[PDB]
C-alpha cells in the first residue's frame, strides 16, 4: 500500500432489505499511551468499604467497544426498526481498522 | 387532476348498472294494446366484490430526524376511534389525509 495511499474508505450507511438491515458505521479514533506502557496492579488499598474492595490490573492496551444501539442506528433508522418490526436480532458483523 | 382530489382518467372504471327485470302481475284475459302498469312488487339482494390492485412508491429519504406520521391517540377514551359504538354504529372521527412523509423540492 504505502504511506501516501489510503487503506480504506468511509462507509457509514444503512441498507434496508426485505428482512435484513445492514447498518454500517465509521468513526475516527485516537489512542494514547496508557500507564506509560506498563502493567499496573490496582486495588482498593486506599481505604474502601467492604462492598467496594476490588483487585485487578490496568493494561497499556485500548479496546474498541460498539455495544450500544446508537453506534449502528441513526434515530431515523431506529424509528424504521421499531414501528415496522415485531423482532430483530444480529446475524454477522464485520470490523475494520 | 380532479379538483376534489384524485386520479384524472380519460377512461375511468365503467358504470355498473343493475335493474330488477319487470315481472308483470295478472293480465286481463282480453287483449289490451296499452302497456302494463301492474307489476309484482319485488326487490333483489346479493353480495358485491371489488378488488383493486395498487402500485406503491417507496420512500428513499436520507432524512436524519424522525418524520411526522399518523398515529392513534394511545390515551384512555370512551370509544376507540374508527370502531363501532355500543349501539353498533361505525364512525370515522376525522379526515385522514395522505401527506405525512416529506420530500425535498
Amino acid at each position: 500500500d504505502g504511506v501516501g495511499n489510503s487503506s480504506g474508505n468511509w462507509h457509514c450507511d444503512s441498507t434496508w432489505m426485505g428482512d435484513r438491515v445492514i447498518t454500517t458505521s465509521t468513526r475516527t479514533w485516537a489512542l494514547p499511551t496508557y500507564n506509560n506502557h506498563l502493567y499496573k496492579q490496582i486495588s482498593s488499598q486506599s481505604g474502601a468499604s467492604n462492598d467496594n474492595h476490588y483487585f485487578g490490573y490496568s493494561t497499556p492496551w485500548g479496546y474498541f467497544d460498539f455495544n450500544r444501539f446508537h453506534c449502528h442506528f441513526s434515530p431515523r433508522d431506529w424509528q424504521r426498526l421499531i414501528n415496522n418490526n415485531w423482532g430483530f436480532r444480529p446475524k454477522r458483523l464485520n470490523f475494520k481498522l | 387532476s380532479p379538483l376534489m382530489g384524485g386520479f384524472g382518467l380519460k377512461h375511468p372504471p365503467p358504470q355498473i348498472l343493475i335493474k330488477n327485470t319487470p315481472v308483470p302481475a295478472n293480465p286481463s284475459t282480453t287483449f289490451s294494446a296499452a302497456k302494463f302498469a301492474s307489476f309484482i312488487t319485488q326487490y333483489s339482494t346479493g353480495q358485491v366484490s371489488v378488488e383493486i390492485e395498487w402500485e406503491l412508491q417507496k420512500e428513499n429519504s436520507k432524512r436524519w430526524n424522525p418524520e411526522i406520521q399518523y398515529t392513534s391517540n394511545y390515551n384512555k377514551s370512551v370509544n376507540v376511534d374508527f370502531t363501532v359504538d355500543t349501539n353498533g354504529v361505525y364512525s370515522e372521527p376525522r379526515p385522514i389525509g395522505t401527506r405525512y412523509l416529506t420530500r425535498n423540492l
